[PDB]
This record gives C-alpha cells, structure tokens and sequence, in this order.
C-alpha cells in the first residue's frame, strides 16, 4: 500500500491549514496514523501519533483526524503560525509493513521578502601559492528562495567555472546560498576585476573585487 | 529523557558491508519494538526494517530484503543493523526510532549518515578569507574546499565565538567533491586586536586543521 | 503442566501457546509464546491497534541458575 | 525490580502494580508481587471498559505462588 | 462437563451461623470468578456476593454485608460462603454460579434450601398408601424444615411416580405424598418400596406398600 | 446501585414471536453485557443469552438478545414460539461493583388445550389409625388451566374443619399439580360411612370417595 499527501499546502497567518494523507489499499482505519515534522537539518519530531494524541509539548493547535470512508487521515493545524513552516509526514502501517506518505511542504504566505546580502570573497594568497582561484560569493537571508546568480569578468560574462547551490532555507525562514567560481591564477590576473550578480525578483545587488594591488 | 544515538555510518564502497549501532537510553529498552528509518540528502523519509521488544520477530522493506538484516542486543540496550551489498540508493541518513507497539514510532534518534559510492576519502584543504578593509562591520571567513564524503564542521576559536558565524550549507561540485565557506561578522575596530581562527573537522578522513585568518597587509 | 490449570491462555486477548521444553530441576518448563501480534478484540478479530507481548519471569532452576521464560501474554496499547 | 527491565505494568490494557515482599528467611528475600489495577481493561479510548477482565498471571516458583503480571479477559471465543 | 455442587444448607436459629460450600468440577476453577445466588420460595433471583479468580477481590449485595463473607480454595477446587447473625428473610435456596467475568454468569449449581427460623427441626412419619392399573404411594406427614426425598424402589422404579410438593399446616409443619400407578397385576409379584429421607432430622425410611 | 425492570408476565400464540424487555435504571446499559435465563419450575437457572447475544452451543436458534441504548434497555426473543418454552426468564446484568438481576417473566403459551383433573383418593393408613391419627389424601394431577376448587364430604354434609390444601404448581408437561389432605380423628373417620374429595375444574367435578373397611 501507499500514503498520498499533497506536495505542498499554503495558507496565512492565524488562519486553519489542514494536510490529508489518502491510503491506496487496506482499511486506514484498522493501523494508528503517525505525524511527524521535520525542520531543515532536523530529526522528525513527532506531531501526532496514533491518530489523535498529542504529546506534551506540541500546541494543542495541532490535531489528527481519521475519516474511514475516504480512507484518509488529516493533521489540522489552526492559528497558523510563521514558526510553523516545515515538512511534515504521515505515517502508518499494515501486520508487516511500515509506510510513510511523500511528505507535504507548509508554506505561510503574506511574508515579508527580503532582498539578498552579498559577500564576495577573492581568492586567497595561499590559494594562489597552489596554482587555483575560487572567488566565493556569499547570500544570505533573502526571501522567498529562488535566486540566480551571474559571474562577470570586466563587463563580459563569465561561462565556466561556476557552481552554485540550491537555496536551503535557514532558522529565520529566509534562504542562503552560495556560489563558487573556478579561475586559473592567470585568468584571476588578467583582468581588472570579478564581480557576483545575484538576482532577486528582476533585481540586481551587485559585489566586484580585484587583485590585490594598490 | 529518552536518547537514542546512532552510530557506524561513513564511506563504504558498492557491494560493501556496513554496521550501524544505537544506544538506547532513558527507558525499559527490551520493552520496545524498535525500527530504522532513512532519508536520502533532500528526499522524502523511508521505513528500512524493524524488530520486536525480545528480537523474535523481524521486518524488512521491500528494497533491502535479504540484504540487511536488523537485531538487538538487550542486556545492552543495542539495536543493530547490519548492511551488505549496499548500493548507491542506499546512501541515506539512517535514523533509529521508538515504537510503542509495531508501526506507531515514538521517538527518534539524531542519524547516522551513510554513504556509497566509489569514490575516495579526500581531506579538505582550509583557506583564509581575510576582512576587506572599507556600518563598522567587516566580514572574515574560512574557504573549505575539495573534501569528501560530508560532512565538515566548522567553529571559531575553539567555539568561543557564535555570534554573527554563519556556515554555509556545502555546494557538490562537477567534479563529484564538496565545498563550503564559514563567515563570521565582526566589528572592524577588533581586526588589528583579537585573533581570529577557524577550526575545521573532517571526520571521514580524519583531519583537524585550525587557521588564523588575518588582515591582508 | 500449565495449562490443566488455568484457562487464560486462551481467554485472553492476547492468547498464547505453550511449549513444551526438556533437559534438570525442573526437568520440564513450559514456555508461552503469544498467538499473534495484535491482540483479539471485542468481536473476535485481531486489532492491530495493540500488540501481544510476553511476561517474562525469572525463575531460579537448577548448583542454582536463574533464568528467563514467558509465564504468559499481555496486550500492550499506544494510548495512556 | 522488574518495574526497571520491563515497562509493560503499565502500558498494558490490564495495567499492574507492584509489591515488595521481602522474608529475611527466604532466597530470593525479595519478590515483588503483582497486583491488577482495575476490574476492567482499557479500551481504545483509553478508559476501563468493564466488557473484559483484568486477571492475574499467576506461577509456581521455586524457593510458592506468585503473580507475575496481568492479562486481559473476555468472555467470548 | 462443568459441574458444581453446593453443600451444607439445613436450618438455622435466626442471629445464628451457617456455612455452605460449593465443589466444583469440570475447569479450571482458578480462572473463573465465583458468585452466589439466592432464590426466596417462590420469588426472583437475587445476588447475593461475588469473588475473583485470586480470591484477593469480594463483592457484597446491601442485604448482606458485613453479615456475609465469601471465600475460596483453588488447592480444594471450592467455593465458600459464611452466613453470620442471619435473619427469617435469609430463606432460601442457595446457588453457585461461575463467571466469565465479574458479572456475566455461564453455569449454575442445583441450590441447597437455607431455613432461618425459631422452630424445631421435626423428622416425618411415613404411611403407606394401601391400593384398593392401580396407584399405590406415600404419605410423608409432619416435617420440618423443607426438604424431603422420595424415590421408588431404591431408585429403579421412574415411571408413572408422581411426586406431589408439599402443603404447609397452619402448625407449621409439612407434608407431602408420592403415588405410582402400576399395572393392576403387581401386587404379589413385584415389590414396591418408597425411599423417604429427611436430610434435616437424618431419617431415612424405606417402606414396603402392598394390599 | 441500579434495578432491572422487566414485566411480570407475556403472552402469546404457538408460532408467534414474543418479546420480553428489561429496563436498567441508571448506568449506561451498553456499558455493560446483559445475560438472560430461563428457570422452568422446580429446577435451576439455565442460560439462553450471554454477553448480550452470545448463545451457547445447544440453544435454538429462536432465542436472540439485543440492547437498545436510548431506552436503556435489553430485550429477548422467542420466534416461532413453542410450549416447550413456557417458563420464567430473567435478564441479569451488572456494574464495577453490583450485579442485578431482573424481578423475572412468566411466560404463557396460549390456546393449551383444556384439561380435566385426575383424581385419587387414599383412605388413612392401617399404621396411622394405630397412631390414634387420620389423613385423608386426595391428589389432583393434569388439569388445565392451573386452577382448582376442592371441597370435601362428611357422608353427604359440607366440611371445612381440619382441610389443607397446595396452592396449584407447574408440571414440567405444562399442566398442573395440587394436593388435599384432611385431618380426622379415629372416631370422625369411623363414624360417617362415606367420606368424599370434589374437584371442581372449570366446571366440571370430579369426585372419588372413600370409606372405612
């Protein structure tokens, strides 16, 4: 059998969110349903174990709910909270088997976006004395999470060389991110200068270094 | 409090064999069915096996029957799980968990990660990111570069140092190695008075390396 | 021999079975061992909303050796 | 003290407690004894639902009759 | 095939003492909760005191308590009730009963007839009842308390007995009769003996009946 | 504690299905199972439902129980009724301390067809004249319905001096018994030539007599 919950379920603050997980064979309602959370970086916390018990310490917010008709099990969440933002699972089960659902991503709307610190770093001296460059292009706490990140040599855009992550979202719920460019020490010394663009929404912030000169 | 530590993880080659360990603690261990649970780097969660309180009765998802096996020492509140043939599928943080009956988990430990692949154990070299010299605020940093498998750990001055730190979560290059870069945030009036130093672990290859980073002049 | 004594194994709702075990004094022990992993409910069928589980006792046997075997089944519950 | 190898007294459907029984004459000079907490069992609700017995497992051991933990009864097949 | 016999009615002086006692057979008796019934002469059913498996769990109707205590033996396979300071109102006949669980009752004994009275146990006299088919029988005049036993011909004789309950005197004492009708021709070949026995005053009187 | 009510009596037709009820006073009656018996005269209770439905083995099928939570009530029932099941029925149920019994139902069977009396009648003993005592014994056996007149005869004059008679009781073939016994003196016995038991049954007298030999 398996568990079907929705990829991602958004709503705004203080308002009722609620996430289904649909069993595609065997009854729901003969195996307990499990809820856990799990925060970027995290062990999953559990939310809601055999249907509707609450442990200690989780807001009494958050309750679980079986329908046996449908088949399906819900985790309603009321008076949405920014702090509620995560990944969140059912669990059940069969007399052998243990079977978790693909995991629903909670999103809280109306969040202030926030455009992206940039820190760009040359390359070190030392870096130099072993024949590599890495500029290192640092962005943290924009939101919402996508970002794109442009390298440039002079005014002409740099091609090779470029890794990038993926946006991870960190405790504030805002977003970082990092971008590395590979250059030969000659390609390093050859031009006036390097720059990282990151764009945010259509908008450039923009940081330029250069070889250390005087 | 009821803690569950695992450990064993690390680099094993496909076809190899790997076992991991929980200690268990805070609670009547030999009273509980107990299970594993794994989770490959930005995927979803996936039930591996589990076992009964006396270990006389076993469980095993479809994608490693046959090939794991799970079982528990009681006398010393140990859960094992022995890993052969592993696969490059099977590179996941595995997690040790809790029951309270079969399929109903309680707790979980903090994991354990695993990883296979064919590739070698390379230390990371640790370069410098000296302060620009232009708020009153100036950015310093450590350049880990070039290491694998995950993961790093990075602090300042021996841990001293939290405030304004920030470690970035590790970019996996082309080349099949990671990078990462930590960045502390410090007044600019400090930089010609208090040392700055980085502490890099690399615990797969077994390297510790601390570095000052200091002004260019 | 347990059983030609009490009825409970299969009263139960966590019903189990006895086996037989030679070697010793007492030369014979008998051993429980639950008939399922759910326990049997108010109707008759196995709920998996519990589990059978066995008691165990240690008993002193025979210089002097003490070990463990299941005297019986009770049925465990995730809800407190 | 079983109550420290075993949890079961008290996540069972016919939870028990405990007794200290100590006779300085006697090996083992301590045996702890158990007692049902309820008439009923606990339902999936959690309450004592009197459709069911708790009775005591009762054992022969060598040093007497002891009682060992508890079972849940009912009166149908 | 689950069996239980109760044991030790008679009569009894009102504030005296009784014990009775129920030996069961056909389970394992340490399984099974116990309870005692009572049953007034020509009245309902009435719980009297239940008891768990251990023994170590009692229960008690409000008519009964602190008077009534109920106990058991599993080493003897027997069920006990003893009946302090009893009263007229305590008359009965008295059953044992097992339990599934507290309160569900699967098997009853056959009762023992409890008298709480002030009068003098008196055993019966036993007349013939002279023939003139034919019907022949017995006249068990004069008893007290209830019961007494007639069977014919130390029990080989069935058919055609009829056994008729009893009347109350105004005295107070009982008596009852026993007839069988037999063919006409049996009244120089076959005997015809009634059994009469008195548990209460331990008379126990065989009797010949013949023209 | 708690009371089961159920009536004092049901009546109905062979072939029919009756239905007898037992209300709880207080507590949730569908906390707790409900067991009923059928006592038939003279003997013990024997079960026909327990645990509210459960019939054991060796019970026909006619029988069933059910609860009714709103009313607070169980019920039994007879289909297809027969006079086999002629008898008082009791429910019984409990609670964490009491068990209560119901104050029980007799049940009729209608349309039985009338039944008169036999009678017979013994003069006193050769042994209980020896005794300086007399009884006369009249028993009645069979008659139905289960109602008697029994009147005795000094010769030709009415006496009711010294007559005890039973109340009527059940057979277990569903008619009935009843017993009357006279009490005379030697002199009283042998004074009159006759001496006479009349049992009147719906209408009809039956009368045997009896004299000094």
């Amino acid at each position: 059998f398996m568990l079907t919950q929705p990829h991602s379920v958004s709503e705004s603050p203080g308002k009722t969110v609620t996430i289904s997980c649909t069993r595609s064979s065997g009854s729901l309602a003969n195996y307990y349903v499990q809820w856990y959370q799990q925060r970027p970086g995290s062990s999953p916390t559990i939310v809601i174990f055999a249907n509707n018990q609450r442990p200690s310490g989780v807001p009494d917010r958050f309750s679980g709910s079986i329908d046996s008709s449908s088949n399906s099990a819900s985790l309603t969440i009321s008076g949405l909270k920014t702090e509620d933002e995560a990944d969140y699972y059912c669990q059940t089960y069969d007399p052998y088997s243990v079977v978790f659902g693909g995991g629903t991503k909670l999103t809280v709307l109306g969040q202030p976006k926030a455009a992206p610190s940039v820190t760009l770093f040359p390359p070190s001296s030392e870096e130099l004395q072993a024949n590599k460059a890495t500029l290192v292009c640092l962005i943290s706490d924009f939101y919402p999470g996508a970002v794109t990140v442009a390298w440039k040599a002079d005014s002409s855009p740099v091609k090779a060389g470029v890794e990038t992550t993926t946006p991870s979202k960190q405790s504030n719920n805002k977003y970082a991110a990092s971008s590395y460019l590979s250059l030969t020490p000659e390609q390093w010394k050859s031009h006036r200068s390097y720059s990282c663009q990151v764009t945010h929404e259509g908008s450039t912030v923009e940081k330029t270094v250069a070889p250390t000169e005087c | 409090e009821v803690q569950l530590l695992e450990s064993g993880g690390g680099l094993v080659q496909p076809g190899g064999s790997l076992r991991l360990s929980c200690a268990a603690s805070g609670f009547t261990f030999s009273s509980y069915a107990m299970s594993w649970v794994r989770q490959a780097p930005g995927k979803g969660l996936e039930w591996v096996s589990a076992i009964s309180g006396s270990g006389g009765s076993t469980y095993y998802a479809d994608s490693v029957k046959g090939r794991f096996t799970i079982s528990r020492d009681n006398s010393k509140n140990t859960l094992y799980l022995q890993m052969n043939s592993l696969r490059a599928e099977d590179t996941a943080v595995y997690y040790c968990a809790r029951d309270l009956i079969h399929g109903v988990t309680r707790n979980w430990g903090q994991g354990t990660l695993v990883t296979v692949s064919s590739a070698s154990t390379k230390g990371p070299s640790v370069f410098p990111l000296a302060p620009s010299s232009k708020g009153g605020t100036a950015a310093l940093g450590c350049l880990v570069k070039d290491y694998f498998p995950q993961p790093v750990t990075v602090s300042w001055n021996s841990g001293a140092l939290t405030s304004g730190v920030h470690t970035f979560p590790a970019v996996l290059q082309s080349s099949g190695l990671y990078s990462l870069s930590s960045v502390v945030t410090v007044p600019s009036s400090s930089l010609g008075t208090q040392t700055y130093i980085c502490n890099v672990n690399h615990k797969p290859s077994n390297t510790k390396v601390d570095k000052k980073v200091e002004p260019k002049s | 021999n347990p059983k030609r004594s009490s009825d409970y194994y299969n009263r139960s709702t966590s019903p189990w079975n006895l086996h037989r075990n030679e070697d010793r004094y007492p030369s014979v022990i008998w051993e429980a061992k639950c008939r399922h992993l759910g326990c049997i409910n108010a109707d008759g069928n196995v709920d998996y909303h519990m589990n059978s589980v066995p008691i165990q006792q240690e008993i002193l046997v025979l210089r002097l050796e003490k070990i463990l075997v299941s005297v019986g089944c009770t049925c465990v519950t995730p809800i407190v």
